[PDB]
């Protein structure tokens, strides 16, 4: 991808805006309940016996928070994130076993999870270039063939 | 497939945000072209697409009334929805893998516009729901 | 979903390659280990994952034989696949994403071992018929 | 993709000994037959109305030969993939509207039919390496986020 600088400026705006503490355990834990198989990964995390607990549980927000973080290093440099994520990359595949695909599946959350907060403010192209952006990341980290 | 908890999880969200179904497809398709440029080429031939297009609002009448149908027909989406596959196959050519991005359009601005219904145990329901209306308007295509 | 045609086709091809059922598992079973290598980790517990080895044979006997009860349950997959769905869901925890890589995978080998038999339309309905299995196969996951 | 010198190798000998005449057609008239919504971009090619009609059609065939000819290129440099198909990507975008999941398709049905060709001498490493190609040309023809 080569960003435009309207791009570049939304991501800016969206991340500078971000709550994490907010949209972390929501968007994760909205993924453990749409695509409940990706509770496999986090069976030592304690109760997530139904939405209810999983919605609830600390270490599952704790994980959510790591995940936006994580992001960040990609937003410090657009230009160079499948080198910025072949190390997250080689640990969530060699060390965890994350099957490629659940990092779109839960990409898609965190997109969903941000649309609520922002509401309208969510437009068109606000999504776009928040979807490429996610989609650069989720290529990274999932060892996509290009 | 879609068990009894999902069907009235879906009629129960959709008869808490089917009053808005207009304005859902409205955004949902402005949505699509705009993020994903590959669907502009089916609606090119109104005489606009642009966004905030009267074509679209239009036209976005009609696809949430085809998800309300949907929710009509959800004992039975094959057979509830096969004219509406038979014409995106035959009559318009659509590709069938649009049929997800549409669906995932849709999700967004459900999100956008009821946060406190769209809860993860409603989306559950109604992304399995959306799966099954993308396979049943596949029925035609092969 | 299938239709007439669909279910003859594919109970034709696999009374015709059915015989050679074991053998299309190993070769499909071996390639999607070599191939996906994110699908190895599911069968580390065996003494021996590499080329060639016999636990790696001995499921795919049991694979096919998956398949020949789909071909027997073609006409209601999701009852007659519901056990293997919730063991594949509950008891062994298989990422579906993976149902559609062993897919291609059989199809690649059945064309290896039968290139006269697996012609266009034979490959159609299969493909068709193996898109109902990895549905059934999901009915257990969410 | 950091091509290793057996991948090369593979990718080479593949090449080397692929009749384009069989396999081209073969690959091309399979994807119609089996994903036949991709019909719509050919209806000038004549007959299409049968799978008969569609295997026996010269102006496929030709078509299926020009794609794996396409390959060449990419063949000719592995390690400038990318860049190699951007105008070809250009043209079947925003000339020919075809949709960016009907290279997979296609790429899937050219591999299942130079595997019926190659029967048992088509291992499970020259599929590994024969795949890992055609998705790296499909990433760049589809223009995918990476
Ligand atoms: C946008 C996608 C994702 C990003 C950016 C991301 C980021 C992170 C980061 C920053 C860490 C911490 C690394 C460390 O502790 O050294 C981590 C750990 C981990 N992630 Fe992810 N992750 C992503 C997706 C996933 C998915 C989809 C899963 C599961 C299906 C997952 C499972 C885990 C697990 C199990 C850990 C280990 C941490 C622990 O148990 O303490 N990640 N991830
Ligand atoms: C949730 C999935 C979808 C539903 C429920 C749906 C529903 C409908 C309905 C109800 C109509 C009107 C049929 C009539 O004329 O009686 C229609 C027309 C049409 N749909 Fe869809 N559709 C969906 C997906 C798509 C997608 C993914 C595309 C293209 C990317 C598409 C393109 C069209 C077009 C081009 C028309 C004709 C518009 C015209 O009249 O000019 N549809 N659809
Ligand atoms: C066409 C799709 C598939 C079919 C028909 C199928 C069929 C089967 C059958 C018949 C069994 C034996 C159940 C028993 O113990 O009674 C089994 C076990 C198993 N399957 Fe599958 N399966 C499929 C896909 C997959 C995939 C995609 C994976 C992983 C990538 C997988 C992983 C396993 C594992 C790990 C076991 C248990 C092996 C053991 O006993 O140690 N399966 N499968
Ligand atoms: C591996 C994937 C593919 C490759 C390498 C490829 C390659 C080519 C090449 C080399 C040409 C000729 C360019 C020219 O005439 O200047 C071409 C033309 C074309 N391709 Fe593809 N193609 C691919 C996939 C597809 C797919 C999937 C479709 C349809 C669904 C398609 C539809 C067409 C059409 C309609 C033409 C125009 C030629 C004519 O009508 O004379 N291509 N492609
Ligand atoms: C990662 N969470
Ligand atoms: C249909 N849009
Ligand atoms: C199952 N293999
Ligand atoms: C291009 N055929």
């Amino acid at each position: 991808v080569e960003w435009t600088d309207k791009e570049r400026s939304i991501i800016s705006d969206i991340f500078s805006h971000m709550d994490y503490d907010d949209i972390g355990p929501k968007a994760l834990s909205r993924c453990l309940i749409v695509y409940p198989w990706t509770q496999r990964h986090f069976s030592g995390f304690g109760n997530l016996y139904n939405a209810e607990a999983i919605i609830g549980n600390a270490n599952v927000a704790a994980h959510g928070i790591k995940v936006l973080h994580g992001l960040d290093r990609g937003v410090k440099n657009m230009d160079n994130i499948a080198a910025t994520y072949a190390d997250l990359s080689t640990l969530h595949s060699e060390k965890l076993h994350v099957d490629p695909d659940n990092f779109k599946l839960l990409s898609d959350c965190i997109t969903i999870v941000l649309a609520a907060k922002m509401g309208h403010a969510f437009t068109a192209e606000t999504q776009g270039a928040f979807q490429k952006f996610l989609a650069v990341v989720v290529s990274a980290l999932g060892k996509q063939y290009h | 497939s879609l068990s009894d908890k999902d069907k009235a999880a879906v009629r129960a969200l959709w008869s808490k945000i089917g009053k808005s179904a207009d304005a859902i497809g409205n955004d949902a398709l402005s949505r699509m072209i705009v993020v994903y440029p590959q669907t502009k080429t089916y609606f090119s031939h109104w005489p606009d697409v642009t966004p905030g297009s009267p074509h679209i609002k239009a036209h976005g009448k009609k696809v949430m009334g085809g998800i309300a149908l949907a929710v009509s027909k959800i004992d039975d989406l094959k057979t509830g929805l096969m004219e509406l596959s038979e014409q995106h196959a035959y009559k318009l050519r659509v590709d069938p893998a649009n049929f997800k991005i549409l669906n995932h359009c849709i999700l967004v601005v459900i999100s956008t516009m009821f946060p406190k219904e769209f809860t993860p145990e409603a989306h559950v329901s109604l992304d399995k729901f959306l799966s099954g209306v993308a396979l049943a308007l596949a029925e035609r295509y092969r």
